[PDB]
Order: C-alpha cells, then structure tokens, then sequence
C-alpha cells in the first residue's frame, strides 16, 4: 500500500501515467501482484525504474 | 511566472500544424477537461484506389 501510494505521488510530481492493483497473492513473505496503467499506455522503463525505486528520497541508498 | 512550462516556444514553430502537434504534446502538463486515452470510431469507408 505505501510503495504504491508513493509512486502515485511521484508519477503526480513528474508527469507519468498512474498505476492501480488489479488483483494479488501475498503468501509468506512473498507477493505477487498486478498492476494495470490508468491511461492505458504501454509500459515504459522509466516506469519500472521509478517504482522499483520505492521510498526514494526518505531512506539511504 | 504565467506557466509552470510555457505552451509552447514561438520561436520554434513554423505553420498552425506546427502550433497543433506541440499542443499535443505538452498537453499533459496542463489541467485539462478530457484526459486523453484511445478513441472511439463510430464511422469508417474507404474509397476504391488507383
């Protein structure tokens, strides 16, 4: 939910198409989940880059 | 400042196409009524060719 939240943040900051979770599988420690683009544009590498990022700015490297 | 990013330079663009394709492109940027996505066809023909 937080990873989330952040990178809707940030794609408002820097202009970049919104994601939203379709659906999940969250077992132990491991997650699986998909995330659908708002617009409907293709996924880009910036995009990935920017929410694998995660709390960018707020924690160290 | 007027604009956090201008609409477009004046400088730069030629003709009204010109002035059209950067609306386009620094659309995002503004607040806008209708946020673009894929469009809808509710029409089509195509005429016989040479």
């Amino acid at each position: 939910t937080v990873a989330l939240d952040d990178y809707n943040n940030r794609a408002y900051r820097l202009n970049l198409p919104k994601l939203e979770l379709v659906t999940d599988n969250k077992v132990g420690d491991d997650s699986v989940e998909v995330l659908r683009v708002v617009d409907g544009s293709p996924l880009t590498p910036e995009i990935a880059k920017l929410y694998v990022n995660c709390m960018q700015d707020h924690a160290d490297k | 400042k007027l604009f956090e990013t201008s609409p477009f330079d004046p400088l730069t663009i030629k003709n009204n196409q010109d002035v059209v394709d950067k609306l386009y492109a620094t659309q995002s940027s503004s607040i806008q009524e209708v946020v673009p996505t894929k469009t809808f066809a509710t029409e089509l023909q195509f005429g016989v060719t040479s």
